[PDB]
RNA sequence: AACAAAAAGGAUUAGAUACCCCAGUAGUCUUUGCAGACAAUUAUGAAUGCCAUAGGUUAGAUUUUUAAUUUAGUCUAUAAA
RNA sequence: AAUAUUUAUGU
């Protein structure tokens, strides 16, 4: 009961009736505030009212007297299970750097996955081995095993080309004239050496500290 | 997604009189530049190159070694689309201004013309001849001829992809061999470290492409055939592209400094 | 939420409407995206050129024309369906149906219902009613199709007309007696739905909008209703032109 | 059914992002350190990247923005979120650089992925049809299951003690009226390939009389019945009466995702040289040098052990960044733990040399200069 | 092993002593001093090292302080984020 | 198909599922850190936070825009609210459509229910239909007192309570932006949605800006002819009876 | 054995039965009975139905046993009240 | 880190 009573739910009822009379008896009421009639039509929704929520998996019918009834569930589907089969097997693949970020939610209109792997608008990731994967699941009969593998054989094909392309493209370009900038293996390794030297220098001041103690605990307070 | 961009006067519809045949540009521009638009969108669909233009794509993946692959789809379309952007319909008259900054810097209107077919014809591969604007920065304003292989790019932002000479028949034991053998390794040692051979001004004002030529095989080899016996060919291609030339347009890209 | 509305008694039914209205616009998740309009554009023109007559002869005659390739219209496809389907229903309903549409247009709102007593009164005593229902429902396409006493349209000569028996009250039927005496001519408020050409029409004369300046009248007007963009844009489509360049537009039946 | 609101949720990026994968295991009977974690052997979480137009807001399309101090300067953007909303109502995250890079610096190197093959090294690749399957059918043979990668079963020899009595009791003795059906099945071919012949010159598959009369046949010979009690639990071939059984299957596909090439029988053609002789040679470094015995190096972001042959012999405090040695990457594969083990060998000179050549960093140049 | 609470409401969180202190150095080196004198005596020669050593101190300078701590500025911005909440 | 600043340069007439889908509206917080009473909204449950049902978010929206803009067309003053690191040019832009005023800081506590000691030195003006200043009410300007708001627009209601209190104890309407976390009973028009994401924040009250924008178009467009949709405010009304009573003194003597 | 009311001795203190100290008997322990009084406490009788969440923890169960659901206890911090 | 002398009174 700490917390304060708002009565803002309210505020045209209260503010209704307050403009009704006139303080001063005998006297009409003086203009209301400019947003009485604004509001006049649109009341409040109603609010604080717990319902059942959505169940998105079928409720435990063995439950005699169960609890969390008013309590959101889960949203489980289908591909959840098929992602974690597929990202287990392929771990780097989650290496590859993948946008969530939305540029205006309409890339489902264009997603046909009875064609192949490759669509419009989406990176070739492990999200459309997963779709593909249920397209052929569903509509063509295919068992989760089955459907796995040519949906993955198709997925390394098309990742072997991309990797070719990189090696080609610079040898290539080489051949004509081409020249490139730092590669990452070189740019990784002289970060190593910054770091690397930094942690000589620690390792060099403490090893310093722990021979000076060393002296200091030895007792050499009278030379003889 | 990149999508393919209507031509200028409307040659996908009937294509240049004494060019290019309606149905040889049709093969040259609209089915070869949706294919590699079509490969392109494959390799930045999920990058941050999804919404940049070509040109931001050619000068962002130049020196990147990893990238490589994606300058060439992007390059491509620039260098295609910028020599159909610069023909018309019928011949125009070359600008008074124009005519005599020509004459100045390759001594007479010709003389610019045999050059640019010669290179063509002289570099024996795939590539586009480019008629560059150099002004360093108390030079005048000076015009020169630039060779540019498969996928070369003339700006300067992308000088690590310029592909301006080949180096199979280049770079050997002569003198003019190990000289050239020099050069590559001296800029390839100096790209890598970042160090630049040739100052630049900022903005890349030192080039300006005002005109192009595609010395693909595929644009020419359909209309003119190969060219046995001298008729046709490589060479008439390149004859016949001079007539078409925009020199209105080629005059006002070419931003020439007031001085008559 | 329709339960919360709570009105005032002092207001007029109109204002009653419109607090509903914009109640059912806010739960409107958009249209579809790849969905359009399917009477429109050349269909829908098609319509206005065959089903203008009020003979059911001329109005086969005229999708025959649109069926035959080379017409104007481009609706072959559509034509010839429609043929294959007027071709396969009672032809006295036919004649009976379109007679009441042309009349329709002239009684009010009460008096067609006592109309359409007396008339379906009669159709319980014809043979095609009692054949129709009794082949293609209790029968569910057993026995084969609907056998109409009239076998085809063209076996009623012209000159004959079958659809005035259907629209001459009887003494042994009494008129029905509704249970109100409200009545009107036209619907008192049916414009909450999209902009119709009605809505077009009158908006064009008075004013002097444009073709793009138009479009964007009727979608503030209406508040961002789902589809008046489309909805009006079709219209202007087929019953305007491009009188003094963009910046007017007129209709195009002079 | 789905209401359209949920019907776009479904395709949502957000939603498409994985559950976390388990960590690379490791020995259960083993210590470990409590606060301090250093980087996994593979990933566990997902990279996500944005626009460099919306890294200047902090936007990566999660439920708040993230902090411009920690997500910007660097070139290569990427942050693994650990927690989208955590109890401290911010975002759990953490710079997703040290696995997102290690990927492009490996598949800098072209190499591709092997399968493990005891100590003629000859390599095949793992995407082939012959061994890269997972389906199979009852008609598979114990011959073709050692080609297999991907078995329901556990791996025996690695299961520990407890885990293997767990296992009995809650797969292996619910399993007993199932399996005799999977000899009746059996039998059913044993009464019939009697019949092999008596058409040249199946049965109901139920009959109590025979799954007896077959098992109690075996007793003798345990190795045809082990392999009969694979095929139903579906278990990895432990004796060789193949597929590198010794170690156990792995946990992961063979490739692991992290390179799809399947040959390194390419020959780079150098611009002015022409084609060379072996790949071009990668820089690693020394950690742990031999004189905690044996060596590790560094091999672009992965650590494995020294080549077979000094800096490596002891730690010297005068080099400058550290001992850092030339070596070229023969043969790479990945263990059944999930790791990247790479056979490394000590590389050439003279390939350094053509290496430096290109990055400038050659002293002497080869070409024009060298006269022999 | 449990792992740590989750910490009840508190007034303020915050470390009594945000900076550590240093031990004041020449305490010591005359702690080793007083082992000679006890060892040996009092005026001896092998004390003559360490005295000198103590005597180098108190010549040299003080150190300068150390710059304060921040710690307790955030300790009080993730309070009701960490721990229960904020009681009073 | 989409600019990181484009919900300023041109904000949406109205949010689309996809709209705020995209902008991260649905991410509500942490399944433990909400309060069960704004249950009524949520979807689902996924990546350990709650969802916020996308439908309920368009609903809510659309209701708060129509109160936006019938406010500004019966002249009333909004204020827009939105108190966070970088929600400055989001609420300066909204106020400029809408012809509002605009709040990017702490609220001061008492600056409506003690808003005579507050807001005591700043400026004031009479307008009349077409919003075009009055001259005749100098003495009015002074012994008036200073004004509230007539419809508070909040885009983190969670963050400042003392302003939503005010405004309930004050009898003004409020609109806020309420999270899986915040307490629904503390504005009368609630919009569930993310209010931690500065790129859903700035499509709600993009679209509320726009609301304002429609709305004062047809208050100016009305009062050019002849139509005032509003009656004088009372204080206002006041001061004229007394004006002619003053007046009648002149006719008198 | 040890501890320790009582009794007694030594100190402290203005005095010191006392608090502190050297010692010390009943008694604490075993067996068999009596006795029934306690801040015998959760200062809250027992039991049944019912009301929203969160973080720990105890003994189980289920599961894609990694981590999540779940039954019966216990303990912190809150909502409505 | 396990320190410990003594301090009554106030219409
Ligand atoms: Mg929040
Ligand atoms: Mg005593
Ligand atoms: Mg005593
Ligand atoms: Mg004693
Ligand atoms: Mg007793
Ligand atoms: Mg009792
Ligand atoms: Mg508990
Ligand atoms: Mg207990
Ligand atoms: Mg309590
Ligand atoms: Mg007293």
């Amino acid at each position: 009961g700490k917390g304060r009573i708002f009565q803002a739910a309210k505020v045209y009822q209260r503010a209704s009736e307050a403009a009704a009379t006139n303080i001063v008896s005998g006297l009409p009421p003086r203009n209301p505030p400019l947003w009485l009639k604004a509001i006049e039509s649109i009341p409040p929704a109603e609010i604080n009212t717990r319902p059942y929520p959505i169940q998105h998996s079928p409720p435990n019918p063995r439950a005699r007297k169960p609890r969390n009834l008013f309590r959101p569930t889960k949203i489980v589907y289908p591909e959840d299970e098929l992602r974690r089969d597929f990202y287990r097997d392929h771990p780097w693949e989650l290496a590859r750097p993948r946008m969530i970020i939305e540029l205006d939610g309409k890339d489902a209109r264009f997603l046909d996955w009875s064609k192949g792997l490759r669509q419009r608008g989406i990176p070739l990731s492990g999200e459309s081995v997963v779709q593909r994967q249920l397209w052929l699941m569903e509509n063509q009969g295919m068992t989760k095993q089955e459907a796995y593998d040519k949906a993955r054989h198709e997925f390394y094909k098309l990742r072997q080309l991309e990797q070719m392309e990189r090696r080609i493209a610079v040898e290539e370009a080489r051949m004509v004239g081409g020249y490139f900038g730092k590669d990452l293996l070189t740019v990784g390794m002289e970060l190593e050496n910054k770091t690397y030297e930094s942690w000589k220098k620690w390792a060099t001041t403490e090893i310093a500290r722990q021979e000076s103690a060393r002296a200091s605990m030895y007792t050499n307070v009278v030379d003889n | 997604q990149h999508y393919l961009m209507p031509l200028r006067d409307n040659f996908e519809q009937e294509g240049i009189r004494n060019f290019l045949s309606p149905g040889s540009v049709n093969m040259a521009y609209t089915e070869y530049q949706t294919f590699i638009l079509e490969k392109l969108n494959a390799l930045v669909v999920g990058t941050d190159f999804e919404q940049k233009d070509t040109k931001s794509i050619v000068l962002a993946t130049a020196r990147d070694p990893e990238l490589a692959h994606v300058f060439n789809h992007a390059s491509m379309a620039h260098n295609n689309h910028f020599f159909f952007d610069h023909l018309s319909p019928v011949p125009v008259k070359m600008g008074d201004k124009l005519f005599y900054h020509i004459n100045e810097n390759f001594g007479s209107v010709d003389t610019l013309r045999d050059e640019m077919i010669g290179t063509a014809v002289s570099m024996f591969g795939p590539g586009f001849v480019w008629l560059v604007r150099t002004q360093l920065p108390g030079q005048p304003v000076a015009l020169r001829v630039m060779a540019t292989y498969l996928a070369g790019s003339p700006y300067p932002g992308a000088h690590w992809r310029r592909q301006e000479m080949d180096a199979q028949t280049s770079i050997g034991s002569s003198p003019q061999g190990l000289s050239n053998g020099q050069r590559f390794f001296e800029r390839s040692a100096a790209g890598f470290k970042g160090n630049k051979l040739e100052p630049t001004a900022p903005g890349g004002t030192d080039l300006i492409p005002i005109l192009c030529l595609n010395t693909w095989e595929y644009a020419w080899l359909r209309e003119y055939g190969t060219g046995v016996g001298g008729m046709g060919g490589k060479l008439a291609y390149a004859q016949s592209w001079w007539n078409m030339i925009d020199w209105a347009k080629v005059e006002e890209e070419a931003r020439l400094e007031t001085r008559i | 939420r329709l339960a919360e509305l709570t009105p005032r008694d002092y207001w007029t039914i109109e204002q009653r409407l419109s607090v509903i209205n914009d109640t059912i616009e806010e739960f409107s998740t958009g249209v579809p995206y790849d969905e359009n309009i399917e009477i429109g554009g050349k269909i829908r023109l098609a319509i206005d050129r065959c089903f203008k007559y009020d003979k059911i002869d001329e109005i086969i005659a005229a999708l025959k024309e649109e069926a035959a390739e080379g017409a104007k219209g481009g609706v072959q496809s559509w034509a010839k369906n429609t043929l294959e389907e007027l071709t396969q229903r009672s032809p006295t309903s036919l004649h009976v149906t379109l007679r009441q549409m042309r009349l329709g247009k002239s009684w009010g709102i009460a008096h067609t219902f006592k109309r359409e007593h007396q008339m379906a009164a009669k159709f319980m005593k014809s043979h095609d009613f009692n054949e129709g229902v009794t082949a293609l429902l209790i029968d569910k396409g057993a026995n084969g199709p609907a056998k109409w006493k009239p076998a085809s349209l063209d076996e009623i000569p012209p000159g004959a007309n079958i659809s005035e028996d259907y629209f001459r009250n009887d003494p042994e039927v009494p008129v029905l007696e509704l249970l109100n005496d409200r009545s009107y001519m036209q619907y008192p408020y049916n414009k909450f739905g999209l902009p119709n050409d009605y809505d077009v029409k009158e908006a064009i004369e008075k004013g002097n909008f444009t073709r793009e300046k138009l479009i964007d009248h009727f979608v503030e007007t209406r508040r961002g209703k789902q589809g008046v963009r489309e909805a009006v844009s079709d219209v202007l489509d087929r019953m305007a032109v491009r009188s003094k360049g963009t910046e007017h537009v007129q209709w195009k039946k002079e | 059914g789905v209401s359209p609101g949920g019907a776009l949720l479904r395709t949502s990026r957000m939603f498409s992002l994985p559950p976390v994968i388990p960590p690379p295991p490791g020995n259960k009977l083993q210590m470990i350190s409590e606060r301090a974690s250093a980087t996994e052997a593979y990933p566990t979480h997902q990279v996500l990247t944005t626009f460099e137009s919306s890294r200047s807001r902090g936007d990566w399309g999660l439920k708040r923005p993230l902090p411009l101090k920690s997500t910007t300067g660097t070139t290569y953007p990427m942050v693994k979120v650990k927690e989208m909303d955590s109890l401290e109502q911010i975002t759990d995250f953490t710079s997703g650089t040290q696995h997102g890079l290690t990927l492009k610096k490996f598949q800098a190197l072209n190499i591709p992925i092997s399968t493990p093959s005891e100590i003629r090294p000859v390599q095949r690749s793992v995407f082939e049809a012959d061994t890269d399957v997972t389906a199979f059918s009852p008609d598979e043979q114990i011959q073709e299951a050692e080609k297999r990668w991907k078995f329901s079963g556990p791996w025996l020899a690695g299961m520990t003690p407890g885990e293997f009595k767990e296992y009995l009791a809650k797969t292996v003795r619910p399993k007993r009226a199932e399996f005799r059906k999977f000899i009746q099945k059996k039998i059913a071919a044993q009464k019939t390939e009697a019949a092999n012949r008596e058409l040249q010159e199946k049965p109901e598959s139920i009959t109590d009389d025979e799954v007896t009369e077959y098992l109690r046949r075996l007793r003798n010979d345990n190795q045809v019945l082990y392999d009969l009690v694979g095929q139903f639990l579906d278990l990895a071939p432990l004796k060789p009466p193949s597929p590198y059984g010794g170690r156990g299957p792995p946990i992961t596909h063979p490739s692991a995702g992290i390179s799809y090439l399947r040959t390194a029988a390419y020959l780079n053609n150098h611009p002015i040289y022409g084609p060379q002789k072996s790949h071009p040679p990668v820089q690693a470094r020394v950690l742990k040098p031999r004189r905690g015995n044996d060596a590790k190096i560094g091999v672009a972001g992965f650590v494995a052990d020294g080549p077979l042959g000094s800096v490596m012999d002891k730690f010297d405090p005068s080099i400058e960044g550290g001992a850092k040695l030339w070596v070229n990457v023969d043969k790479a594969t990945v263990d059944s733990t999930g790791r990247v083990q790479l056979t490394v060998s000590d590389a050439k000179a003279t390939d350094v040399l053509i290496a430096k050549e290109l990055i400038g960093d050659a002293r002497e140049p080869i070409f024009g200069s060298a006269p022999k | 092993p449990n792992k740590p609470i989750r910490l009840p409401p508190l007034k303020q969180l915050r470390v009594r002593q945000a900076n550590k202190a240093e031990e004041n150095p020449c305490i010591a080196v005359m702690s080793s001093v007083l082992a000679c004198w006890a060892s040996a005596g009092y005026n001896s020669a092998g004390c003559a090292t360490v005295e000198n050593a103590l005597r180098a101190c108190m010549d040299a300078p003080k150190p300068a302080p150390k710059p304060n701590n921040t710690i307790n500025y955030h300790l009080s911005r993730f309070q009701e984020r960490l721990t229960q909440g904020k009681s009073k | 198909r989409y600019i990181p600043e484009q919900y300023l340069r041109n904000p949406p007439s109205d949010a689309s599922l996809e709209d705020l889908m995209a902008a991260q509206a649905h991410m509500g917080h942490n399944t433990s850190l909400w309060n069960p009473a704004n249950a009524r909204y949520i979807y689902g449950v996924r990546q350990g936070i709650h969802i916020i049902s996308l439908e309920t978010t368009a609903t809510h929206l659309r209701r708060a825009a129509r109160v936006v803009e019938e406010v500004a067309y019966r002249g009333g003053l909004i204020l827009f609210v939105g108190t966070r690191p970088g929600q400055r040019p989001i609420v300066v832009r909204a106020a400029e459509l809408a012809k509002a005023c605009h709040l990017f800081t702490k609220w001061r506590p008492g600056t409506i229910t003690n808003r005579e000691q507050l807001l005591g030195g700043v400026p004031l003006t009479v307008v009349d239909e077409l919003d075009r200043p009055l001259s005749g009410f100098e003495d009015h300007l002074h012994d008036r007192r200073p004004l509230a708001p007539d419809l508070v627009v909040c885009l983190n209601p969670k963050e400042n309570m003392t302003l939503l209190y005010e405004c309930s104890l004050a009898k003004i309407p409020t609109i806020g932006i309420i999270d899986t976390n915040t307490n629904p009973s503390w504005v009368t028009y609630q919009i569930p949605a993310n209010d931690d994401s500065l790129r859903a924040t700035a499509l709600i009250s993009g679209v509320l800006g726009r609301a304002g924008e429609r709305g004062q178009k047809r208050r100016l467009e009305a009062a050019q002819r002849g139509v005032v949709t509003w009656k004088t405010p009372a204080d206002v009304q006041g001061y004229f009876e007394l004006a002619s009573a003053r007046a009648a003194d002149a006719r008198r003597r």
